[PDB]
């Protein structure tokens, strides 16, 4: 049989998604089954793309998405995947690195554009108001990329003003207390339980 | 039932048939452009009962499947549905007094309206009364609507306190009329089997 573009979009796609799942299946702590995730994510979704191009709608029963939401999210995939091949080639290499420590909704989490384990609560109650409180996580561990392109791994730090970690020598502050009491209470006042 | 519930869907996978499959389950997610690592996250904090995570929401037209969705769920779990009647009173939430999970199909504008005010202690893992006042510890609830009840801030307690997931597309069939992905009892005794530790139970 000649195959039609969209069959043969079809063939592809739906191996992909196939190996999608396996990987959800498996559950690897393997660095490099999360950078293997994220390039078959990249390949899904310039699969939608190319399908787009071509005036197909469905694809494999998938509604093939908006240009904008198939380009988003592979760039979101590339952008992990690279973090992830640097990350690869530190110490921390041979952590457990699972789907939940590197899904974009972790990365996307303050500090952003790093890795963190470790999570450890933190209770910010604002104008005295006990049953006004927003609760953070301190991460026991940070891992952010140098400006030479290398992961370095270190301690969140509590204060006052708010969370941050070391980075190269310089204070990073990834929640401003300040700014949060600013947006909840108003009043210059809140306690910080940790 | 008094058991957790580790011990609960344990129990219930004991109860159903071996063969299912969890892939239709997670492939209509991702179809509904889910993600799966948020779900699964999402669904995890809803069942341990969380604060400010015990209501989940499924949000969209009612060709999406989202209820069938759903209430595979309920059948699954043997959670209860409750109907609802705008009051100022809880009386209405008795059927979920003795449930693990209860379910609200099709809430309204007004249902909104009335959790907003009136089960701020139950989106707050805190006890309620129904009535003697004798107070209840509030079961996780699902509640599906195509009333998106964190978009617009009608609703300002409310809206921090809900997980809300889109359903943006029709529930797909094939050629044939049948349907693309079949969830049920099976597959979703398959899908805890899978995910079991990665729900913390």
């Amino acid at each position: 049989h000649m195959q039609t573009p969209k069959e043969t979009l079809s063939e592809r796609l739906s191996a992909l998604q196939d190996k999608i799942i396996d990987h959800y299946e498996n559950d690897s702590k393997d660095i490099d089954s999360q950078i293997q995730y994220w390039q078959l994510i990249r390949w899904e979704n310039a699969i939608f793309f190319a399908a787009r191009e071509h005036g197909i709608q469905t694809l494999n029963h998938q509604v093939v998405p908006a240009y904008n939401i198939s380009k988003s999210k592979a760039h979101k995939a590339i952008e992990l995947q690279m973090a992830l091949q640097g990350l690869a080639q530190s110490a921390y290499k041979t952590e457990d690195w699972t789907l939940q420590d590197t899904c974009e909704e972790l990365w996307n989490t303050e500090p952003t554009h790093c890795f963190k384990k470790g999570g450890q609560t933190v209770q910010v109650y604002f104008d005295g108001n006990k049953d006004n409180c927003m609760t953070y996580v301190a991460w026991d561990s940070v891992y952010y990329m140098t400006d030479a392109g290398t992961w370095d791994k270190t301690a969140t730090c509590v204060s006052h003003r708010g969370l941050y970690y070391v980075k190269e020598g310089y204070n990073t502050f990834y929640i401003e207390f300040k700014s949060e009491c600013e947006k909840y209470g108003n009043t210059g006042t809140w306690e910080v339980h940790f | 039932s008094g058991s957790n519930m580790s011990q609960w869907i344990r129990f219930r996978c004991s109860k159903i048939d071996e063969g299912g499959d969890w892939r239709p389950i997670v492939q209509f997610l991702r179809y509904q452009q889910i993600e799966f690592i948020t779900f699964l996250g999402a669904l995890k904090s809803f069942l341990k009962g969380t604060p400010k995570k015990n209501c989940l929401v499924f949000c969209g037209p009612a060709n999406t499947g989202k209820s069938y969705f759903g209430m595979s769920f309920i059948h699954f779990i043997q959670g209860a549905v409750i109907s609802f009647v705008n009051s100022t009173s809880h009386f209405w939430l008795e059927p979920l007094t003795d449930t693990k999970v209860a379910m609200l199909d099709d809430a309204t504008t007004t249902c909104w309206t009335y959790f907003d005010t009136y089960m701020r202690n139950a989106l707050d893992g805190n006890p309620i009364s129904i009535d003697p006042l004798i107070q209840l510890k509030c079961p996780p609830i699902l509640l599906t609507t195509n009333i998106h009840p964190a978009k617009d801030n009608r609703w300002p307690y409310l809206e921090s306190r809900i997980t809300v997931f889109e359903f943006p597309n029709a529930f797909p069939f094939d050629k044939n009329g049948n349907p693309v992905y079949e969830i049920n009892d099976k597959n979703w005794k398959c899908f805890f089997e899978r995910t079991w530790s990665r729900l913390d139970l």
